[PDB]
């Protein structure tokens, strides 16, 4: 009939999660295959996030939208269908503020609005043009990218004065998914690479120091061509971030014709 | 094909009720192997509580449910009682044993194949625990290192009406240092009665390993699958030092395997970094009879758990 | 799933010929009381009600018509009796079905059919012979 | 509710577990339907109440019309039904033979497989005997009555006897199934089968050949087939014995039925 | 967390399921290797029966109830128009390899490290038939017994882990021997040990003897194979062990 | 209550045939061993053929008789006493002859007390 | 060697045993060899492959020797490995066991009564 209160936010928050979950894994060359069973006893092992939520039937609104906005960016950019809906899962599967501290929506959205205005900023200082004779600014990929705009949100919130803080650093350390996928899909230690990776974006430059994909060890961007565009991240995170910030002004899902 | 009151299992699943109890009990201990490795908690139900890593304790006091269990706990019992360390080894060597035994008889190996193997690869490892072993004189300086060695497995790597650190203000605490003390005690006493003493850290294990894989049939063709799982039995030691210290347990294994060179070389396991370590250069050292009552404790109830077809009831 | 039968009934054996010498015992039944002239009558009653009245052996087994496999041997042997003769129907059923009773309990303790077989052959033409000789 | 069915994932078919002996099932299928046909063998055979498909009754002994109106749907028994009808071709006569006899190799076979030794060895050995029966027959129109049945199984016998290695095992039980015949001819007349195999094999040891079971219900004793007149085709027992043998080596070569689809 | 009309396998079941069905299918096509092995019938349902130890038409004629089973059965589709052999001995080493691999994945290894291993064993493996379609190869499982020893004798150079799954690579092709020994009635240790334990100072080949069950030299008795089959079962079955262990999820789309 | 019939030899047969297959494996140097689960829940691993027979619990009358024939043995011979078991339980294992082919035990044991005259002289 | 070298004798004496008493009488010849079967099914070794072969050295090479290694699996003579056991203990073992089955076939109808 009509779902109202903190129980739709925490419905769509499991929804959006579960989605992010089934594709998890298919995110870089290590990309792991998945087993669709279709009714008539047909099997598809494709590993496209698209094509997988394209043939998965949801029930729940929330999940439509996660999926409708992945094709929605896929139309408009090639790529990066994968990483909105594990950081728009990630970002919404931090519940610790929403129930435990009963957190409005309104100071949360603030939160992640403010980030992604400082999430944009960390970018573009990292860039590095483009000699396309040979947008021009490209962005350091493996997981480079997330775990630098990391170091720069959680050193932003130090001078953050409010309750708004604990949700912008929780933002941060959820971009950290990215190369936490791309260290498990290679079979090494999550936590072992992942601690020494922050601790090299402080100490070194945020630029380089990113995951290597294929070997699993960690590697700098500027020995590996795995430099990605700048736009496809920017309508990655603005995307992740706008489709987190609106399932969380969902609290009330209603029927009628 | 029985009597009333009575059952019995007359194909082969009798042996796998015993590998499995052994599988089980090898899951049981092996998370209180080493100091870095967990403790367990002993309720008598009266209300009196008791935390201790010692194996014999946790067999001995401990009463276990399934019957082919308490078999294996009798003989940590009597392992304590001649060497009084290598009782939580003893059991994780069994239980893998027979799980490699396992792998085999399902193909349709007989069990009396493999423990024929057992018992070559027994004096196999024994002739090379006779190289391993160093003749140094005991000094100070080496039994420090061996109490080291025996009280880090039994203590929080600190150590009425006083604290823990005056030698305790509870009652368990004074149980559990005194079990520390005299296994420590007995600990020296095994280095300086028998002078020699062994590597740690599972470097003999993976050395004694490597040595049988290096072994060609000597009595029997097939008897070299049981040498094999005798190898493979011998390196669950590093295996769980690995994971108790909470490190991979594939990457921990195959770094010290991987070291070679024209010179004796043995690793170990470093808990706190992963990589090899030469025990006798850290002061990691073990004694000649704990290794040695391994090997003899191991084979032989291994053999005799696998020789068992039946499981009968006499009355029960 | 795979069977053999799949709706195939079938018994073998002395079961198989202890239930047919049963089944033949029921026409004996049917026509004991009818032997002799003074025989007791049968009232037999079609699909429409109309009923039937008599003593005559040989109509009530055609108004039967059992559907058991071993009486309609009996009925089918008594029918050409009838044709060829037109008496002693029940003096055939009944000593049938006699013959079968008798031989009863010796199927049962092992006897074999055959061996049955023989000593009818036997008996009956030994009757046969004492008949024309008296 | 895990364990479930062990070996069973094309179609959900009945699999029989290596404890259930996948192998002694189709043999089983083939044993029931000698027994069918067991006891019309001879001149004493049994009469079998048959019901055709328009429920009309029927008393007759032929194994053709036994089998014709037997709806056989076991694949297992097909096969040895298959033989029947390539009895037919070639020679009119003999069907029995294959039911009986194919019952008798499969029948023995379980007591080979129940020790342990192969299947594949199994087959070598009636293959074995088989051409070794074809070239004692023509020693042997031939004597019926279960003689040459009795005599090729002696002289078979001894051919496994000195034959050194796996194969006398399935070598001497391919002349057991050759007492099969005889045993069926002593059943069918009320007598002590164990006691024809007896005597029709002490004369035989004495060189008493043509000597078959005398057909009596009171004298279990034998006769001699030559003097009776009772002779049998040869051709009628070459093609029996080929086609019966190449039967049971037929169902003994499968081990799995399983479905299928278009 | 999950929505209605859906089910997912998140954690390592999905390949218990996929493995416990290339075991399965193991062991029914195992039957059928060789001459001395045993045959199967195709029963269309009609009544027609039909008789082939041939594993293409057991899995493209016949109907499998695991919709798992159903993608190695597409890869024998695969395998008999290219070379037109090996589908049945392409499905024991899915099967072993497999195994193999379930063994390692228990003591927590990531199934990505043991993909490694297979692609660096099969290429040298691959290496190994050209120093032993003009050319032919000996049979008998001697080219596996011989590339068994071989890639034990090879260590690697991307990574330490790797090796394990070089040594299921080992294990899993001497299952062609193995199973030879079953099906001509031999005790599969045996007969293995024996050929395995034959050597020489001198390139010499070693398979098993269906009707002894002792070594044998194929070259000294005209027991010889193609060498695009052998070829393409090396490549044929890493693809698919692979792929098969690269399922982490296996998702219904509406079933 | 009681037995009668074929019931009864079958019955014997199944009885002495499961006696002797609890040791079969117990004959030789490289003799099995044996579980014998106490009801305190204790287990002995013996591996004696007249220990394990002692210590378990039979319904069968014809049981008892295995075994007590088999303490007879003990006391006169010390060796050997398996052998007894496995060899009376393997000549009663072929129940074709007895029942399936309908022959009297009359027949049978008569063919048995001739084997043994031989089985003797041959020794 | 003893079990099947009774065996052999039995197996050959009952070629001249004319009646239905030859079927039981080989069969007992045939429970000898359970003895060669524990022996050869504890080593492990193959059991019909030995046995089969074993039964063929007692008819062509003497049947004194040629019988079965319970440690090693493999054939070897009773005169090369002390093996040798009394003739008291396998006569009593014989007849006990034969008594024995005597006895229980016997019985055929288990009564209760005091
Ligand atoms: N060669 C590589 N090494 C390491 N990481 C890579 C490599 N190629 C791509 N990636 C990572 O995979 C992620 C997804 O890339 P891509 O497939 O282009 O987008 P999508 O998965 O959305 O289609 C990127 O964030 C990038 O960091
Ligand atoms: N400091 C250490 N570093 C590495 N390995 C150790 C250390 N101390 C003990 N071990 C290992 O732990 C194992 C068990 O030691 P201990 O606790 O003395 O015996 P138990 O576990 O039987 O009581 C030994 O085999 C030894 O190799
Ligand atoms: N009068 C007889 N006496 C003894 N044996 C006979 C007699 N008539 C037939 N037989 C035996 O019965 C067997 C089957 O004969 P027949 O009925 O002609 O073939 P089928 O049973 O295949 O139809 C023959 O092998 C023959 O030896
Ligand atoms: N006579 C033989 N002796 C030994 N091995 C054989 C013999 N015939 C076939 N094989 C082995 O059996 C395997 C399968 O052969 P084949 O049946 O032709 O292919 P598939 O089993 O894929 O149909 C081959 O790898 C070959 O080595
Ligand atoms: N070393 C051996 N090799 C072969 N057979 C043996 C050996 N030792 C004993 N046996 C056999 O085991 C049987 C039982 O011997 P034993 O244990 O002395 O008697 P019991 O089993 O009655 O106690 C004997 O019949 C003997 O033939």
């Amino acid at each position: 009939k009509r779902e109202s209160g903190r129980k739709v936010q925490s419905g769509n928050i499991n929804a959006a999660k579960t989605i992010a979950d089934i594709i998890r894994t298919c995110l870089g060359p290590k990309s792991m295959m998945k087993m669709l069973l279709d009714p008539m006893g047909g099997i598809v092992m494709t590993n496209d996030g698209n094509a997988i939520l394209r043939e998965i039937q949801v029930q729940h609104p929330a999940a439509k939208s996660m999926i409708e906005i992945s094709r929605t960016q896929d139309e408009e950019v090639g790529d990066g269908t994968t990483s909105v809906i594990i950081l728009a899962g990630e970002m919404l599967s931090v519940a610790e503020h929403f129930l435990e501290q009963q957190m409005h929506p309104t100071v949360v959205i603030s939160a992640y609005r403010k980030a992604l205005d400082d999430m944009i900023s960390t970018l573009k200082k990292i860039s590095i043009p483009v000699d396309i004779s040979d947008d021009p600014q490209l962005v350091p990929g493996g997981g480079a990218s997330e775990m630098a705009v990391a170091h720069a949100l959680t050193e932003k919130s130090k001078a953050m004065t409010g309750v708004e803080q604990w949700p912008y650093r929780a933002v941060a350390q959820a971009l950290e998914v990215i190369p936490r996928t791309l260290i498990q899909n290679c079979g090494a230690s999550t936590i072992r690479l992942l601690t020494s990776l922050r601790a090299k974006h402080t100490q070194e430059n945020c630029e380089t120091w990113g995951v290597n994909g294929e070997t699993g060890t960690l590697v700098d961007m500027k020995e590996l061509g795995i430099w990605e565009p700048l736009a496809v991240k920017l309508q990655t995170y603005k995307t992740a971030v706008e489709t987190a910030v609106l399932l969380l002004r969902i609290d009330d899902i209603v029927s009628g014709h | 094909t029985l009597n009333p009151k009575a059952e019995v299992a007359r194909a082969q699943a009798a042996l796998a009720v015993n590998i499995s109890a052994a599988r089980g009990l090898q899951d049981v201990l092996r998370t209180n192997l080493g100091p870095k490795g967990t403790m367990k908690m002993l309720v008598s139900g009266a209300g009196d509580i008791k935390l201790t890593k010692d194996g014999n304790v946790l067999l001995h006091e401990m009463q276990i449910q399934h019957p082919t269990a308490s078999l294996i706990a009798k003989v940590a019992t009597a392992q304590d009682d001649i060497t009084g360390d290598g009782t939580t080894s003893n059991v994780l060597i069994i239980g893998e044993l027979l799980k490699q035994a396992d792998l085999y008889i399902s193909e349709g190996l007989h069990p009396r194949i493999i423990t024929e193997g057992f018992e070559a690869a027994k004096e196999k490892a024994l002739q090379f625990l006779e190289e391993v072993k160093v003749s140094r004189e005991m000094d100070r300086e080496t039994l420090i290192d061996v109490a080291r060695t025996s009280l880090r497995t039994k203590v929080h790597a600190e150590l009425k009406h006083k604290s823990e650190t005056d030698t305790g203000p509870n009652k368990h605490t004074l149980t559990q240092i005194k079990d520390a003390v005299r296994d420590g005690l007995r600990a020296v006493k095994n280095a300086i009665d028998d002078g020699c003493v062994v590597p740690g850290a599972g470097a003999v294990e993976v050395a004694m390993a490597e040595a049988l894989i290096k072994h060609k049939p000597s009595v029997k063709g097939r008897a070299q699958l049981g040498v094999q799982a005798f190898a493979d039995a011998l390196l669950i030691i590093p295996k769980v030092l690995a994971q108790n210290s909470g490190f991979d347990l594939q990457e921990t294994l195959v770094k010290i395997q991987a070291e070679h060179s024209e010179s004796g070389q043995l690793v170990g396991v470093d808990l706190n970094t992963g990589e090899p370590m030469v025990a006798a250069e850290v002061g990691v050292w073990d004694n000649y009879c704990v290794k040695k009552q391994l090997l003899h404790s191991c084979t032989v109830i291994a053999t005799n758990i696998l020789l068992v077809d039946e499981i009968m009831r006499a009355g029960m | 799933v795979i069977l053999l039968k799949e709706g195939t009934d079938s018994s073998q054996g002395i079961p198989q010929l202890v239930s047919n010498i049963s089944a033949c015992q029921v026409i004996a039944e049917a026509v004991r009381t009818t032997l002799g002239p003074r025989g007791m009558d049968k009232l037999i009653v079609d699909g429409r009600g109309k009923a039937t009245i008599s003593n005559d052996g040989a109509t009530i087994l055609k108004l039967l018509d059992v559907v058991h496999p071993a009486a309609k041997t009996l009925v089918d042997i008594a029918k050409s009796q009838d044709a060829e003769v037109g008496d002693g129907t029940t003096s055939v059923t009944l000593l049938a079905a006699e013959f079968l009773k008798q031989v009863k309990p010796y199927v049962e303790e092992g006897l074999h059919p055959q061996i049955i077989i023989r000593a009818f052959r036997t008996a009956t033409q030994l009757a046969v012979n004492k008949i024309k000789e008296i | 509710k895990a364990p479930g069915f062990a070996q069973m994932l094309k179609e959900g078919a009945k699999h029989f577990s290596g404890l259930e002996e996948a192998v002694y099932r189709n043999i089983q299928a083939c044993k029931e339907l000698a027994q069918t046909t067991r006891t019309a063998y001879g001149p004493n055979g049994m009469n079998k109440m048959v019901i055709n498909h328009l429920e009309k009754l029927f008393v007759t002994n032929d194994a053709a019309t036994i089998l014709r109106e037997l709806e056989v749907q076991h694949p297992a028994a097909k096969m040895i039904v298959m033989a029947s009808h390539m009895q037919e071709q070639e020679v009119g006569d003999g069907t029995n033979f294959v039911l009986v006899f194919a019952g008798a190799l499969l029948e023995l076979a379980e007591e080979l497989l129940r020790i342990g030794l192969s299947v594949s060895e199994v087959i070598e050995g009636y293959e074995i005997a088989c051409r070794k029966a074809h070239e004692i027959l023509p020693n042997l129109l031939v004597p019926g009555g279960g003689a040459t049945e009795i005599e090729l199984a002696k002289q078979i016998t001894s051919y496994g006897e000195t034959c050194p290695g796996l194969e006398q095992y399935a070598i001497k039980k391919f002349a057991e199934a050759f007492e099969a015949i005889p045993r069926a001819l002593a059943e069918n007349s009320g007598v002590k089968a164990n006691e024809v195999i007896s005597k029709l094999y002490a004369v035989h040891q004495e060189g008493n050949k043509n000597v078959g079971l005398d057909i009596e219900a009171e004298v279990p004793a034998v006769k001699d087939m030559l003097e009776a007149g009772i002779l049998d085709t040869y051709l009628g027992k070459y093609w029996a014995i080929k086609l019966a043998t190449n039967a049971a080596v037929t169902v003994l070569r499968v081990d799995q039925i399983i479905m299928a689809k278009p």
